[PDB]
């Protein structure tokens, strides 16, 4: 019971476009509760009861060329944009990155939740999304 | 004139009343008519004798092996260029943006364009390495 | 029904002292429950109920002077400062700076809720909040 | 009443190895319902109720001496890690680093929480845990 | 001296048992008794010739527009100074702090305070601009 | 040669049809037999005079306080080494990694180890400073 749910990004590559996630419970991280479903075709988090629930999200990214990859990193929660975050990576000097993001969002019964990345970066290949790490939550407030 | 008579490998030589003595050691005169013979270019260190100095003909210089010759007759040497550069006439110079050289004197040649053969592009190269291209 | 509260930012320049904030819930981004309310005069959240809330805020910033503008901002909730929150600004190399920071509080009954901006920055001007996104808000986990 | 805790770090130096925590509630910052509890000598927070909870951590640094330090600094909770977070201490061009993380976890019944502080840095010593700003979190979001 | 009879234009000629031979072609003295005339200055390039050359007088130079004199008399020309710069007598110098300009061959004065005409500030200034004050 | 017989503080005179005329005024001659006195050295400015010049002997040099000699004779002065720095040869350089001074004219020793003593570090060093070993 309760009325909340978590998904964990498939993606690796970073590519401009809609993420997907996994939604099975049976994945670690993954939670989903009845009133909230994952639409795997279009790649959104359905919403069926209205209420008000904190939402947030995390991006964790991951040097995986060695002295390569700079710019920045961007996910967007659409209903413009109703979350939205940033993360810098830095030139080569560590090799990982995070960001997070929360908030109190009303949500409408049959609200759908799609997240896209975009991409700010001179040598891409050089950073990939952190299995795992990267995660849209959350949970109802309103009774 | 009279020096004029004297031939490639000699020289007029002016403290003899104008006779043509033959080049001292170490010197040349490749045409006739001179006043002195020119001393012989040597060949040391980073350079070696490409071709030996005659009584008619200077020394040429090529440079030691790793090494290859910049300007005029040979006049520098430099180290034979590397990944991510190419030999030019001022010297060893970096591929510009978009080409790439991974062999030792080596040119710089564009990148792959991995859509042309339907494929995607896994790792952007750089002036040292290629693209990588993946199905 | 339930117990929280989101409040937005009016402010847009970077000039120290109280933010003041927009809590009409017909606003796009602003919840208010009952046993929260919004003292205009004196910029501050007035908790009713005693208890404890998870209380966040965020900040965000975009570049408006092309070029120009360097430091950090800061903002501190108020009940010394029982939330704090520092944004570098970066010199120009990216036109946005994004903070979070979250935390459970025990909140007294008329518990009243102030926030205040501080900026250490060289051209003040070149950055401002972005409208909409620095944001109060809580939501209470005692029953 | 409810099912939540918010623990306070006491350490102030950097030093590879597990957190000590405050969990006395009668000290400011620090909650502990029923359900929850502090084992001192493993220092782990103990969960007796199996469910999901929001779990969150924050860090907060300080210089402490002018002109010195540099490199990042780690926090990982560990029931590998369940939830992880560095920041970057800058060189000497401000005096505080700020992180924050938070995530829904499933927690078993008797699950163990314990967090491991990392230091990747030179000059230590120029910076310190700053006191009373690095917590963990958590409250319970199953009925 | 007996070259001391000799006029400016003219010069004590050695030899030509010291008569007062005219400054040849492109030469001046400007005063008497001199041995020999000075060869005349010339402009060229960035500088133009502002007064000829006579044989009493040397030529003088100043810039071409767009640029100015330094130092001497015109011993060097630079370009004209820009929008955060005014001309010293060391050439052009960024405006120091407070102060601005905002026009090409202009003066750097203090930035406005907006608060002497109840003002506040909108966008602070730079060496290139003032401050942009607002009611 | 005749000149052998001028001893030092003299010199063979040529101009003299070779008599032994002593050194003239700030000049010497160390050894016999020599055709010129050399120049006496001077130390002005950062250099003091250490021993005055004679007719058989040279002046010396050495710094002002503050300042102490580099190379060969003195021929250069160097400000003392501060904090951080020790005296070379090649003159003051920086303690390397692992070591300190923490006085001015010092000698760049080790960090102590705290873990000797049975301590902790407190205070990592530096090149100018110690470790700070706590109980």
């Amino acid at each position: 019971q309760g009325m909340f749910a978590q998904l964990v990004a498939q993606n690796v590559l970073l590519i401009d476009g809609p993420l997907s996630w996994y939604s099975d419970p049976g994945l670690a991280g993954v939670s989903l509760t009845g009133g909230l479903s994952y639409k795997e075709d279009t790649k959104e988090l359905v919403v069926a009861k209205a209420g008000v629930y904190y939402v947030f999200f995390q991006l964790e990214l991951r040097r995986v060329v060695a002295g390569e990859g700079s710019g920045s990193v961007s996910l967007a929660l659409h209903l413009a944009a109703a979350l939205a975050l940033t993360v810098d990576l830095p030139p080569a000097a560590r090799n990982s990155a995070f960001g997070f993001q929360g908030r109190l969002l009303h949500l409408s019964a049959g609200q759908r939740l799609g997240v896209h990345l975009h991409t700010e970066a001179r040598a891409r290949h050089a950073w990939q999304l952190t299995q795992g790490a990267t995660v849209l939550g959350l949970f109802r407030v309103t009774p | 004139d009279p020096c004029s008579n004297c031939p490639a490998g000699t020289f007029c030589d002016n403290n003899r009343n104008q006779i043509c003595s033959p080049c001292p050691p170490n010197s040349f005169s490749s045409a006739g008519g001179q006043r002195t013979c020119d001393i012989c270019r040597q060949c040391k260190g980073v350079f070696r004798t490409r071709k030996e100095c005659s009584s008619t003909s200077n020394a040429e210089c090529d440079c030691t092996p790793g090494f290859h010759c910049l300007g005029a007759g040979c006049s520098m040497c430099e180290q034979d260029c590397k990944q991510g550069q190419e030999l030019t006439k001022k010297g060893c110079k970096d591929c510009s943006f978009g080409t790439f050289n991974d062999q030792k004197r080596g040119i710089c040649r564009p990148w792959t364009d991995c859509s042309l053969d339907g494929k995607s592009v896994l790792v952007q190269g750089t002036k040292e390495r290629d693209v990588v291209c993946g199905p």
